[PDB]
């Protein structure tokens, strides 16, 4: 009903951002994955 | 008492051809303003890309062969 | 003698779709599935690149539907079935041409009532055998046997659309031709693959190449500056629908309205 | 008693020639709106790309070579 | 005999919304959620790269506002149920065709009212019978039963705008065609990827290259010089755009006025 | 006694067509300023990018098959 | 009966507008703050390159009020609310009809005062409820109830602009169209690329590549000799404004003057 | 209505089909093939590519491009045949007239 307006900002003010270390552990994970284009040689023609 | 009576055709460029149904809105506001004694003398407008008007019978009609009846 | 419906005479009308069954098909019955618009992508999977999942059926479907209704646009159509209610003028011309009336949509495959009305009280009621139509133009005319203009005076019931088509290779003017279900699976692949076409490599990314350890991957996309992805496919796609509507049109012709 | 009596050809332009039943469909417009006393003094409308009229009879025929029969 | 609220007659003006659903109908009922978008999108997802904070729902349905706004000045008319108090003068010709009225926002839903005043002062209410409307083009003429012009001599009370589509695949004259919906999504989609193709890479960089210690990586964006990164999209979008709307102008037709 | 009676077209060339809004504001300022006895020899101005007059009837009308009938 | 102010009347020229309200009204509620800009540029921060400074709200605030005059201009219009003092000369032709008056600021909110004087004495004021005006057009005329030419005789009082729309999706004629909005916006934007372009790099560097102890780093920018850092964007805004500028004038249409 | 098949060769009556629009509809049926099969022949959207292990290199280049499909040149080829073939064929039927 009312118009879709913008409004005021929200992030607060941060100092002094320390960084990220992975941390070292045992237990098991799954890695993230990424699905694309695969390159692989032609080994008929190597054949050939 | 056989057709052949129109006068031209009133071409209207356009990319695609209206639909049927805009162009009988199209009549209805024509007829409305244009038709008959009533808004005789008025011009309408259109804001088309071009618009072309080709006669297809002379300016003023009269019998033919009249030399060859006498 | 002869035995019909009231309404539906054989002569002239004769019946081709139940009312009831006009709700019943979709889709699905003109084999605008999903699977089809896979199987013209043989070969091509839409997934995601950042996680496994593949774009589902539903979207397919909105796509579709927004595919048939751009072609039921692009040739001034009405193409699923579905029941009209049509108030039209009097044009003395046109009436005493055996009261011919061109339908808004096209093409009709039935007529069901013909009434000429005054203040919404039936003056006239014409006879079933009467009236007569044109399917495919969607002309009604009427041949009776034994100011110059007004608005709304007559009344109109017709049901608008196209059958599905029975028998291959054929249709006949009532029933959808094949090339609407093409043109439709191609306006669909358009949208299609301008999704698909981002998914391609990375994002907005051209030309890359790692060298590590000696080791070289090395790859060229058909993304550039001045060319999207899937675009060679869209344009080849343009390529095809052109030639396509341009030949259903001579199917349909052009309109024409007096003045 | 013999043909030739053609006034003119109206040509319609289009990438493809419209099939004959869209053709009788547009004659029967055509006849609808036009032909005869009724609606003579109407105009159609067309919206295709370029239409022309060619003439292949004068505006006004008459009978020929009347000096000669004289 | 025949039962009806008074200022809706069945025949010529159906009522077809009931005025207090106006307020409740909105975007989101037409399809307009930001989801779509992100369908669209699909595979593509977009983020404030100094953060972990994507774009919320506030700027989707900010776009897609300004989106419907513009699709509806890109064909003149009326696009969400909207009641209307319109002044209108007398012109003679029209007037005695019936009284013909073109309304300046069109598809006519429904008409509440039409008068006749000359100060404020009802001089004649026609009959809620009389008036007819013609829904699409918005023609409201009148068929009475049993100087050469003024200003603002009549008043017109109706509701302009479409109802959202009810059928699959389907539309009534009254009734929301889905490219429209459609429509404003590709407009919508122009805003944010002109927002997206900043924030593949840093900003401003078509070409990079960078070797340390053995390891070597080369991209090359499809940002540049005479063209920004997501170009390439727009460009079809504005192919697709260019098609849909002259399209549908089709469906609504070229706006003429006597003079 | 019917249509047919319009003296021409004036085409306008926009790339939008105008809204029916703004046709009818242009119309209102036509019928102030030029209608009538009132105004008659005025000289209206407009600043479009082109602009047509197109003849649907010749420039004076009359009598036609006066002959035959005689 | 009916109840109102003298110099507004509910037919006609019904209020809308407080007088004092106008100084209240601003910029930003219209939503034209500065916010609005960032949003649209989400995820590029303007920020000078030497010094941690980002340029200030001030800024903004000083190119939108540059940016809603341009467009003012661009389409002949009075956007914001004021107050207008009017002297208009009299012309016969327009006089005898009805007193046809072409406001030189438009739209027209209401009218307060519609008086002829000679010398600066007011002869004639006529009744409130006789005047009438079209608030878009900004047409004004007069309709009575129960030389050729000279200069300066009427004298006119009225409020130009327009008010912030009070729903969404939909405006009256009196009201803030959204285009408005995004076109004010987007010449905002036009501005603040011209400034934040030249801070991508350097200062007009195209190509770089540092090699340091077998280390390497290379950026190409889409700065050039003869294209400028954000010109892919300012394109990109020029298309954008040349599709929703001339769909815009439609609205308002062309102007005319006799002679 | 229709056209019986072909009974002797090189052949065809006036209510028999010529042999081309049986290669007509093929060559429209080839270009819906060409249009699928292009896609194919090395994963999606890949033009160029070189890959180099442990002493062995190998570099390919596509017939893709960012401004033409890699079967774009056969149907480029299968629609020059078409129009000189359509054309053709469209003097054996000619023009359609309709009085008026
Ligand atoms: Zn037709
Ligand atoms: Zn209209
Ligand atoms: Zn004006
Ligand atoms: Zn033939």
């Amino acid at each position: 009903e009312k118009p879709y307006m913008i409004g005021a900002n929200s992030n607060p003010n941060v100092i002094n951002k320390s960084t990220t270390y992975t941390t070292t552990t045992q237990a098991d994970e799954q890695d993230k994955p990424k699905y694309t284009t695969r390159l692989e040689f032609d080994t008929i023609d190597m054949i050939r | 008492s056989h057709g052949g009576t129109t006068r031209g055709i009133l071409q209207i460029r356009s990319d695609q051809q209206q639909s049927q149904h805009a162009l009988e809105n199209f009549k209805r506001e024509w007829k409305s303003s244009l038709s008959g004694i009533n808004g005789s003398w008025q011009i309408p407008v259109v804001m088309a890309d071009d618009i072309k008007f080709v006669n297809m019978t002379p300016t003023a009609n009269d019998m033919q062969f009249e030399k060859w009846l006498n | 003698s002869l035995n019909y419906e009231y309404p539906y005479h054989p002569s002239g009308n004769p019946k081709h779709i139940d009312v009831s069954e006009i709700d019943n098909l979709t889709l699905a019955d003109y084999g605008w599935s999903p699977d089809a618009v896979k199987a013209y992508m043989f070969g091509i999977v839409v997934q995601n690149p950042d996680t496994g999942q593949p774009m589902g059926d539903e979207f397919y479907n909105h796509i579709l539907e927004r595919a048939v209704g751009k072609a039921e646009r692009a040739l001034d159509i009405s193409i699923l079935p579905d029941t009209q209610h049509e108030m039209r003028d009097y044009h003395e011309t046109e009436f005493n041409s055996y009261m011919f009336v061109h339908a808004y949509r096209k093409p009709i495959l039935q007529v069901e009532n013909l009434q000429l009305q005054f203040n919404g009280r039936p003056i006239y009621k014409y006879p079933a055998n009467w009236w007569k139509v044109e399917h495919l133009a969607g002309h009604v005319q009427l041949f009776p046997t034994a100011a110059t203009f007004a608005p709304q005076m007559i009344r109109l019931e017709y049901v608008s659309g196209m059958l599905p088509r029975k028998k291959a290779g054929r249709n006949k003017p009532w029933e959808m031709p094949p090339e609407l279900e093409q043109l439709v699976i191609k306006y669909a692949l358009k949208e299609i693959y301008q999704v698909w076409g981002n998914l391609i490599i990375g994002a907005g990314i051209a030309n890359k190449t790692l060298e590590v350890d000696g080791i070289t991957e090395t790859i060229g996309t058909t993304q550039s500056a001045m060319y999207g992805g899937a675009s060679a496919q869209i344009l080849q796609i343009n390529e095809d629908i052109k030639e396509l509507l341009d030949g259903l049109r001579a199917y349909f012709g052009y309109n024409m309205i007096g003045l």
